[PDB]
């Protein structure tokens, strides 16, 4: 049947699907690749640019660029191509037949969502659209009405407290510190062993390494001493040319940057202190309800044993009479989308879209009045 | 970004 | 060519040819050349009363009245000296070069004669640059009718100069592509760390045009430049005037090159569809080898 | 795509119900051999013109005959930019109407493009491949026009950046 | 201001850049006289836009924000606070005094501090208090041009007095009782 | 180097 | 502060 489309459209991984499902139909890296050489063979696949999984497959002869950076679109000529490949190649559905539900991180330039609306209406002519905050959709997917979401998105981390469905827009916190920064940090610290990764096709390999071998340490100094004293914590990975690398101490130093941004030369505070401060920004009479409903999300919170580290840090920070319960579902990587497939499917929501004629009347600035 | 940070 | 240029080629060519013929010592021949330019400007290089020794270059503009206001001839006088004479009947500005009193270095006067329209425009525009430099608020703000259905509302304040283009295109295809070319004009300030604040509007006219007679309507677009004292100082106002002067013509030029751009992509896709059709023609079993011309091979 | 699947299935099934063409010499002129749907000279060699429409403004009109089929396509055009691009693209398709053997140099009035498949095109060229070409055109034309629109947007942005950079 | 600046697209997050933001504030911010009118103006004309030059050479351009930052002083609901604005605070602190002295307080309200150096805060405060207070009383916002140093200037005026020399807390007295003496001598 | 580049 | 607000 006819149902709204839900396009997560994150900073590192574009996930799109139909509303009313329990899994995104299409998931692919949001990259655009263009060749950096000149073909010599006649008639063999001479085309301008590859996008999505096709770019990952042929990444040897392309230069990969991400359109979204730190949750902000910095190249619209590529974001348009991403959405075009999502509509006509991945979902294979006409754009002007279904409403769309886009996502955006909180505390973002208004020009971003204004241009999102302008693109969705002028270019693709969708009959309706909506731009919801990602953490709210994550909480909807969690299946509750109160708690603090900590969406450590790949491109951006942010915490949004919610109580009884009343979001507190003065306690939202955003930290530009996420999967891509950890990837760059891993690239920077891998040189100590002697492995040199410079090009983007190698950054993809570094991301595949991070997504597989890295893990967060329950106690940093203890793990460092253990890795220094004994070679029992090293792992082996095979690059896609036959080479074999062995990473030890590095494994838990990449995700440790999340809790200590000082490694990356930032003045900010770890995600644990970010969540604690976002909780203490709320009025006291609800803080307990948040302490027991801390929810994780995003593909950067899939590291093994991150719930334990977060719980330990928050228990050390928060008073000793509040029950801390880090709600970390084993499906968190898609929660932001899952809640979408819920929100677009509700019957009390069909009057909250941004109709095409509303835009035609009030300009693209109507997204600020309609979307929260 | 435009000012501060890149994006 | 990406950016339109401000100097006219016909004026420079004709005057340089006349000056080469005069400097070599040849007898002067007649000259009567009428032509046009952008924005409905009309040039006429001729001789006054068949006097083959004088060449008069006259120009008729569309901001007829704004240039006759007091103080709108400071720049023209300053740049043209004794060449500036009374306008020829029917035209608005007129220079007069005597082929026998031409100073040395004939390149400079021809380089300044090809920019006659740019100088007439910059003369009626530096008034507000000065009104802003001298630290006076509320100075005169006007509407230059630089075209016949479009206007340029200029206003000078204590700390800024606001220029509001009220613009509209004639053809339907040009209107449809111009809506895009003007919507996407605020995305240019990401290409430079110092670019004037640009605002686009076609729902309603700005609050600057509510006491004035600048063209308004439901088919007109409004583009507001806010030039600050880092774009209107005494060292970078030449480039600013050139750009504010040729903005509309540059947008029109690139709207008309967008079509010749799209045609190449359309030819590419046409060939790509022909390649999909080609799967229907059954491959021949034996072809006769021909020559570059197409005649029989004439050999094995 | 997957939103045109039943529409394209119906169009394809109607295409190979026509396109069962036969050789036929004219009746109203001595020895000419002309496509009977173009001349409309005899009303007995003309099948019913069948329309297959997905919505009000996207349709295919199929006019059969004994030695010719005329397939007119009215494509989706959402706004004015898509209308301009569709016009120019169909025009650049007509320009080469001898490389496309089944094409028509001018579309039927009211429709965006038109193919004219006589019997020689089904005797000398594969019939199922002609059906496949028509269906592939109908599949991909919307996507290609949308990519043209995105190209126009990119050109506008580059022109804006090239101007506002000099200030 | 740091929070609302991200709307335009400027991300100041470090304590080093908090100083830059404070400078932008005290250089360009100003209090609107009629907030809704200024919001309608800034959203319909380019007459509020002002450019600031960061220490690295970039220039930012703030419009609306110029008067949204100090407006919070009169509508703390912008910061999620529940309390009332500074004008309502003044009016309430006046109304809690005796009835006989309300008129004199109405006539001699005096601003101070470094946050009241906003162009157009005196007139806004006068308008608000006049709207709150009755019609027969006269409101005069005594805003001196040196109100950035009043707490010091007056502090000097007090110390130079000769009758004040008995109110000091001498070393011997602190040696006698302790740090609690500040609760008795100092009021 | 050992992985990436020669050295 | 100690309770309520930070300071
Ligand atoms: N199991 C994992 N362990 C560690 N990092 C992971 C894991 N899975 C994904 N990531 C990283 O986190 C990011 C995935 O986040 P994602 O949910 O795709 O958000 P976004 O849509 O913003 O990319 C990627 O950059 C990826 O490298
Ligand atoms: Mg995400």
């Amino acid at each position: 049947d006819i149902a709204a489309l839900v396009v997560d459209n994150g900073s590192g991984m574009c996930k799109a699907g139909f509303a009313g499902d329990d899994a995104p139909r299409a998931v692919f890296p949001s990259i655009v690749g263009r060749p950096r050489h000149q073909g010599v063979m006649v008639g063999m696949g001479q085309k301008d640019s590859y996008v999505g999984d096709e770019a990952q497959s042929k990444r040897g002869i392309l230069t990969l660029k991400y359109p979204i950076e730190h949750g902000i679109v910095t190249n619209w000529d590529d974001m348009e191509k991403i959405w075009h490949h999502t509509f006509y190649n991945e979902l294979r559905v006409a754009p002007e037949e279904h409403p769309v539900l886009l996502t955006e991180a909180p505390l973002n330039p208004k020009a971003n969502r204004e241009k999102m609306t302008q693109i969705m209406f002028e270019t693709f002519n969708t009959p309706a659209m909506y731009v919801a905050i990602q953490a709210v959709l994550s909480l909807y997917a969690s299946g509750r009405t109160t708690g603090i979401v900590m969406d450590s998105g790949d491109g951006v981390t942010h915490t949004v407290p919610i109580y009884e469905g009343y979001a507190l827009p003065h306690a939202i916190l955003r930290l530009d510190l996420a999967g891509r920064d950890l990837t760059d940090y891993l690239m920077k610290i891998l040189t100590e062993r002697g492995y040199s990764f410079t090009t983007t096709a190698e950054r993809e390999i570094v991301r595949d390494i991070k997504e597989k071998l890295c893990y967060v340490a329950l106690d940093f100094e203890q793990e460092m001493a253990t890795a220094a004293s004994s070679s029992s914590l090293e792992k082996s990975y095979e690059l896609p040319d036959g080479q074999v690398i062995t990473i030890g101490n590095e494994r838990f130093r990449c995700p440790e940057a999340l809790f200590q941004p000082s490694f990356l030369g930032m003045e900010s505070c770890g995600i644990h202190e970010t969540t604690f401060n976002s909780i203490m920004k709320c009025d006291v009479d609800i803080r307990k309800d948040l302490y027991a409903n801390t929810v994780l999300s995003g593909g950067t919170t899939m590291y093994p044993g991150i719930a334990d580290r977060m719980q330990k840090e928050i228990t050390a920070l928060a008073p000793s009479t509040m029950k801390i319960k880090i709600i970390a579902p084993p499906e968190r990587k898609y929660s932001v989308w899952i809640g979408g497939s819920i929100l677009a499917s509700l019957s009390t929501f069909q009057q909250m879209w941004i109709s095409k004629q509303e835009y035609d009347e009030s300009g693209p600035s109507i997204v600020h009045r309609k979307c929260f | 970004w435009x000012a501060x940070c890149p994006a | 060519m990406i950016l339109l240029e401000v100097n006219n080629r016909i004026i420079e060519e004709t005057l340089a040819l006349k000056f080469e013929n005069a400097a070599a010592g040849n007898k002067p021949e007649a000259v009567e050349v009428t032509f046009a330019d952008f924005d409905g400007v009309l040039y006429h290089i001729s001789n006054p009363n068949g006097d083959k020794t004088k060449v008069m270059v006259s120009i008729s503009l569309k901001f007829y009245k704004e240039l006759q206001a007091h103080g709108a001839d400071e720049l023209l006088k300053r740049v043209y000296g004794s060449f500036l004479v009374n306008p020829e009947s029917g035209y608005n500005v007129s220079l007069l070069y005597d082929l026998e009193n031409l100073p040395a270095s004939k390149d400079s006067i021809v380089h300044q004669a090809g920019m006659l329209k740019r100088n007439c425009f910059a003369s009626v525009f530096e008034k507000y640059f000065q009104f802003q430099e001298e630290g006076k608020e509320g100075e005169n703000r006007a509407v230059i009718h630089y075209r016949d259905d479009e206007t340029m509302y200029v206003e000078s304040k204590k700390d800024r100069v606001t220029v509001v283009f009220s613009t509209v295109f004639k053809d339907d295809d040009d209107v449809v592509i111009g809506k895009v070319f003007m919507q996407e004009f605020k995305e240019g300030r990401r290409a430079s760390h110092t670019a004037p604040q640009v605002l686009f509007s076609h729902r309603e006219p700005p609050l600057e045009l509510k006491d004035t007679d600048a063209a308004v309507g439901d088919n007109i677009g409004y583009i507001t430049f806010v030039l600050f004292p880092r774009h209107t100082n005494a060292s970078a106002r030449d480039n600013t005037i050139n750009l504010i002067h040729t903005f509309r013509d540059y947008l029109h030029y690139h709207i008309k090159c967008s079509k010749a751009y799209i045609h190449t992509r359309m030819r590419a896709k046409t060939s790509d569809f022909l390649k999909v059709l080609n799967r229907a023609r059954p491959d021949a079993e034996k072809k006769e080898m021909k020559t570059i011309t197409g005649k029989t091979f004439s050999s094995r | 795509t997957a939103t045109l699947r039943p529409y394209l299935s119906a169009v394809r099934a109607t295409l190979q119900a026509a396109l069962c063409l036969e050789n036929f010499s004219s009746q109203v002129v001595e020895r000419h051999n002309k496509p009977e749907v173009e001349v409309r000279s005899s009303k007995e060699l003309l099948l019913q013109p069948v329309t297959i429409s997905r919505n009000e403004k996207e349709k295919v009109l199929i006019e059969g005959s004994i030695n010719s089929v005329r397939v007119s396509i009215a494509v989706k055009q959402a706004d004015e930019i898509e209308k301009i691009l569709c016009h120019k693209f169909m025009r650049f398709m007509m320009m080469r109407a001898e490389n496309f053997f089944i094409l028509r140099r001018k579309p039927v009035e009211g429709y965006d493009i038109s193919f004219l498949i006589t019997n020689f095109h089904t005797e000398q060229m594969y019939k199922h491949k002609l059906v496949d070409f028509v269906i592939h055109f109908m599949e991909e034309i919307d996507k290609e026009i949308s990519e043209m629109k995105l190209s126009v947007n990119a050109r506008a942005r580059i022109v804006a950046e090239e101007f506002l950079k000099n200030f």
